[PDB]
């Protein structure tokens, strides 16, 4: 789909779902948290969001009100992950999306609120970071030490935590 | 033997005139799509671009 043309309007739609579609909760995260947490979400919700996909497709065509039901459980399972990181890793998880936030969300300008926020959401949820498609010889980039990209200044806060935590021996 | 080779020559002459109708109807009957377009590429149903592929373009 293309973006809108010379003038437009945007009109907001006022009517209610119809009863018989079963209603569901919406992920409340905006565009830095849902960045900060996707990586988490796929490795959660791979299954579900297949099925999804694979209705969809399978619908040739009906997809948006044949796969309601999949879009269900693919909605929950987004919530779920990110309440379970408002639960246990909510600092870190913060830390990691203000920081994307000043740095026109580029993962690369955020690597040390990353790493504690893998380390948390690995220690407290079983959830592991992990870049499809690479063979063992390639390295994930956000493993990397010594990356030739760098962000121009380096997050305050993020810094302080960072060596914080290397004291400590979390990190 | 005059009316064995004058038939001869009119039975090469029906030979002519029924492979004539022949190749005119042949040339009409209508060609695979191997055969008159492509023989490599046989399948006529095109894939459109790859880029963005969403789930659900697909229509048989």
């Amino acid at each position: 789909p293309r973006e809108a043309a010379a003038h437009w309007v945007p009109f907001e739609d006022k009517a209610n779902m119809p009863d018989n579609v079963p209603d569901v909760v919406e992920v409340g995260a905006t565009s830095a948290p849902l960045l900060s947490a996707s990586y988490f979400i796929g490795a959660k919700c791979k299954p579900y969001n297949d099925d999804f996909m694979l209705c969809r497709e399978e619908s040739q065509g009906s997809g948006a009100i044949d796969c309601l039901k999949e879009g269900r459980r693919v909605t929950r399972c987004a919530v779920s992950v990110i309440e379970d990181i408002n639960k246990s890793c909510l600092d870190e998880f913060r830390l990691h999306w203000q920081c994307l936030e000043q740095n026109n969300h580029q993962l690369s300008g955020c690597r040390k609120a990353e790493a504690l926020l893998n380390k948390c959401v690995f220690t407290k949820l079983n959830l592991e970071k992990k870049i499809p498609g690479l063979r063992p010889d390639e390295e994930p980039v956000f493993l990397k030490k010594d990356p030739w990209i760098k962000p121009a200044v380096d997050d305050f806060k993020s810094v302080r935590a960072y060596a914080e935590a290397k004291k400590n021996g979390t990190l | 033997d005059i009316l064995n080779e004058e038939a001869k020559i009119v039975q090469a002459l029906n030979n002519q005139r029924e492979l004539t109708i022949k190749m005119h109807e042949l040339k009409r009957e209508e060609k695979d799509y191997a055969h008159s377009y492509s023989p490599l590429f046989s399948d006529p149903v095109p894939q459109g671009g790859s880029i963005g592929k969403a789930p659900g373009s697909s229509r048989e």
